């Protein structure tokens, strides 16, 4: 009943930075412990975390990538943006961005788990490719 | 490190148990934050399978298991159905890289 | 008295902020109320509530407070539960009176009515009867707040999502206790 959505160009040059827009429903993003994140994929490869925001402003990148990751929201849409500065060839990848409800599952220690696990709707995902 | 290291493939024929190793570090599945596992039809957005090493969204069926053991955990699904033809992948936070980190996951056909 | 100041006031408190009145010396007709038939729930654990009206008392304590449908049979003398373990907890030696009853077109309000408030973290239990005055941030987990709500370091419960077109299970209702 969550829906996300990502948009954005396919090609994207290295050493800029990309933004992509996922438009949600469902939920606003200005919810009490809410999150918003990316994901990527690489070809046949496994998923890697990038990076969370918070109705609160608070936001987490992954601490090799936080200079290079910026994540950005707009509640009045219910949008969250993914910018990637310094993108290279290798940054080429499937782009998830996904919502959080609230904190983590909050039965069961009462969420005393910083996350639980995870998060719970996925967007139905944009292939990005780096190239120059 | 960074991936849970799962076995490459698992397999088997309709109606056999096929079980999945997944094998982390001390941060993460070790004496890190809980194990989830996620089932995914390949190349369609993934679905939570199991939450909180062992807590299960309605819909999976209650053949699919979890177990974790210091820095290694399992998944079985004992009686493979044809629904079980898809990817499977674990995943945890680790505490030393400060990430959640995914297995690497594994593709089932139903021989 | 003013049980009509009671039952048919105005605005009723927030279970983390309930309102607790003290009452003496004045005239009560007491069959009056609880055969009045106009509350959902009129339990009285100590005292028969069968008109046993025939007594005059020195003190009269009246706690209001704000809870749900589904959320009724945890407010009730040991009664163990969220609630009472963390928001507000009554004494298993509660020689009293609860009434309750379904206050949605009262209580609610179009876009949802969000004043009620709850407790949802606390170190402990609430040891016989206190309210909402400290509401500050604790470390809920691992490591310390310093500021801003956030990471492992909240506050209460939120507010009721009590939206006019909710569920019973879902719905607002006033409780009224008198000791």
């Amino acid at each position: 009943e969550v829906q996300l959505v990502e948009s954005g160009p396919g090609l994207v040059k290295p050493s800029e930075t990309l933004s992509l827009t996922c438009t949600v429903s469902g939920g606003s993003i200005s919810s009490s412990s809410y999150y918003w994140g990316w994901i990527r994929q690489p070809p046949g490869k496994g998923l890697e975390w990038i990076g969370s925001i918070y109705y609160r402003g608070s936001t987490y990148y992954n601490p090799s990538l936080k200079s290079r990751v910026t994540i950005s929201v707009d509640t009045s849409k219910n949008q969250f943006s993914l910018k990637l500065s310094s993108v290279t060839a290798a940054d080429t990848a499937v782009y998830y961005c996904a919502r959080h409800v609230r904190s983590a599952y909050y039965y069961g220690s009462g969420s005393y788990r910083d996350e639980g696990n995870w998060f719970d709707p996925w967007g139905q995902g944009t292939l990005v490719t780096v190239s120059s | 490190q960074s991936v849970l290291t799962q076995p490459p493939s698992v397999s088997g024929a309709p109606g056999q148990r096929v079980t999945i190793s997944c094998t982390g570090t001390r941060s993460n599945i070790g004496a890190g934050h809980d194990v989830h596992w996620y089932q995914q039809l390949p190349g369609t957005a993934p679905k939570l399978l199991i939450y909180g090493n062992n807590n299960r969204p309605s819909g999976v069926p209650d053949r699919f298991s979890g177990a974790k053991s210091g820095t290694s955990a399992s998944l079985a699904i004992t009686g493979l159905q044809a629904e079980d033809e898809a990817d499977y992948y674990c995943q945890s936070y680790d505490r030393t890289l400060t990430s959640y980190v995914f297995g690497t996951g594994t593709k089932v056909t139903v021989l | 008295c003013p049980f009509g100041e009671v039952f048919n006031a105005t605005r009723f408190a927030s279970v983390y902020a309930w309102n607790r009145k003290r009452i003496s010396n004045c005239v009560a007709d007491y069959s009056v109320l609880y055969n009045s038939a106009s509350f959902s729930t009129f339990k009285c654990y100590g005292v028969s509530p069968t008109k046993l009206n025939d007594l005059c008392f020195t003190n009269v304590y009246a706690d209001s407070f704000v809870i749900r449908g589904d959320e009724v049979r945890q407010i009730a003398p040991g009664q163990t539960g969220k609630i009472a373990d963390y928001n507000y907890k009554l004494p298993d030696d509660f020689t009293g009176c609860v009434i309750a009853w379904n206050s949605n077109n009262l209580d609610s309000k179009v876009g949802g009515n969000y004043n009620y408030l709850y407790r949802l973290f606390r170190k402990s239990n609430l040891k016989p009867f206190e309210r909402d005055i400290s509401t500050e941030i604790y470390q809920a987990g691992s490591t310390p707040c310093n500021g801003v709500e956030g990471f492992n370091c909240y506050f209460p419960l939120q507010s009721y999502g009590f939206q006019p077109t909710n569920g019973v299970g879902y719905q607002p209702y006033r409780v009224v206790v008198l000791s």
